[PDB]
């Protein structure tokens, strides 16, 4: 059926796009910094050691 | 109601991350400072230094 | 006011500078608060007119 | 920015949306037509 | 059933939430005041009709 | 501070774009149905005479 | 008790078009400006912060 | 996504600045022939 | 001098593009309403009775 008030498929797609965005940002960050660990988000116990 | 519930949680999480990321950054600098302080201390253990050094 | 060569005047000028820094912070917060009030009214008006229509 | 604001201000005084007037116009056209059908029918009787 | 009283009500609750995380902020407090005014406005406006 | 300022200030273009599409389709469809609506009095005039 | 004449159905339609028009205006404005928060109408607390 | 603020670009610029400082230090020391080129390097060592 | 002269000389591309579009739409509307406007006497007369 065609509902015009809400293109459900659009939101479905947008979520996956954001999903990708996060990983691309992570990869570019790591590649730039030269480190696997940049922030505590990366690896806590590893950060400590 | 449930949608508004989720929206409120979204706002809360935005503010929380706002605080926490900054805290992490400043603590990273703190860690570097402590490392270099330790480094200095070892220098002090050297017994060939005169007083002005 | 020139300060070079002098003391007192350098520190007096610094005091006034810090005073103004503080004052600008406070004034900025006040203006932003008034803007917030106006924004709330501005948003409310549209809902009211849709109600009326 | 002030000029844009005042521009939009002026429109509200003097302009009019087309949908409103058009909608009224077509209807009133039809109303006039039925009104004149009144005259047609009464005249047709008038011959008696 | 989109702008009816409930819609404004949850919006007031939303503003109250946003205040809960910025307790010192004057702007948020003013915003909450305004949202309360709007809420009472809708209440009384409907009661007028009835 | 730049990141936080961004999350508060900026716009998400995909969201507004899909909103745009929604609005455009609504507007065209509604003008069509309005034309047919304004004809409805014509339907009843043809009914009337 | 009918609105063949007042149309009603037509006025009604029109109001829905106004809603769509406002949505389109907001979407266009935001997408051109690059900021979600363009005025105090967008938010109070957001403006301040 | 956001059009007008490339946060990741800023981050990469910061990393570039890090590497740049390290590079400058390496070149300076390499050219001088001395590890302690100024008071910044090893203050008490410089005095000694 | 070249920039200063430009500001006195030149015509703003976007502004006049929009003006031209508005003018075409206005003239189209005017012509259609004119067709119906000349119809007006035509209608009132054709109903001769």
């Amino acid at each position: 059926a065609q509902v015009i008030n809400t293109n459900s498929l659009s939101l479905l797609t947008q979520n996956n796009l954001n999903k990708s965005q996060s990983a691309l940002g992570t990869a570019i960050e790591r590649l730039s910094s030269g480190l696997r660990i940049n922030s505590a988000k990366d690896d806590a116990a590893g950060q400590a050691i | 109601q449930a949608q508004a519930q989720n929206s409120q949680y979204a706002l809360a999480r935005t503010f929380a991350t706002q605080k926490v990321s900054l805290e992490e950054s400043v603590l990273s600098q703190v860690t570097t400072a402590i490392q270099t302080a330790q480094e200095k201390i070892v220098y002090a253990g050297n017994g060939t230094l005169s007083d002005d050094d | 006011t020139p300060v070079e060569g002098n003391n007192v005047e350098k520190e007096k000028a610094a005091a006034a500078i810090d005073k103004t820094n503080r004052g600008l912070k406070n004034s900025l917060n006040n203006v932003l608060t008034v803007r917030a009030e106006l924004g709330t009214q501005l948003s409310e008006l549209s809902t009211l007119d849709s109600l009326g229509s | 920015d002030r000029a844009l604001g005042q521009k939009l201000q002026m429109s509200n005084l003097v302009d009019v949306d087309w949908n409103s007037v058009i909608s009224s116009y077509v209807m009133q056209q039809a109303a006039l037509q039925a009104s004149y059908k009144t005259f047609t029918d009464m005249q047709g009787m008038s011959l008696f | 059933k989109s702008s009816s009283l409930s819609g404004s009500l949850q919006s007031f609750f939303t503003s109250l939430q946003t205040l809960v995380s910025n307790a010192e902020d004057p702007a948020a407090r003013q915003a909450l005041i305004g949202k309360a005014e709007g809420l009472v406005n809708q209440f009384k406006t409907t009661d007028q009709y009835l | 501070l730049t990141s936080a300022r961004s999350r508060i200030e900026d716009s998400d273009y995909a969201t507004e774009v899909s909103n745009m599409s929604r609005a455009q389709i609504l507007q065209q469809a509604g003008t069509s149905v309005l034309a047919q609506a304004n004809q409805v009095p014509q339907n009843v005039l043809s009914l009337l005479r």
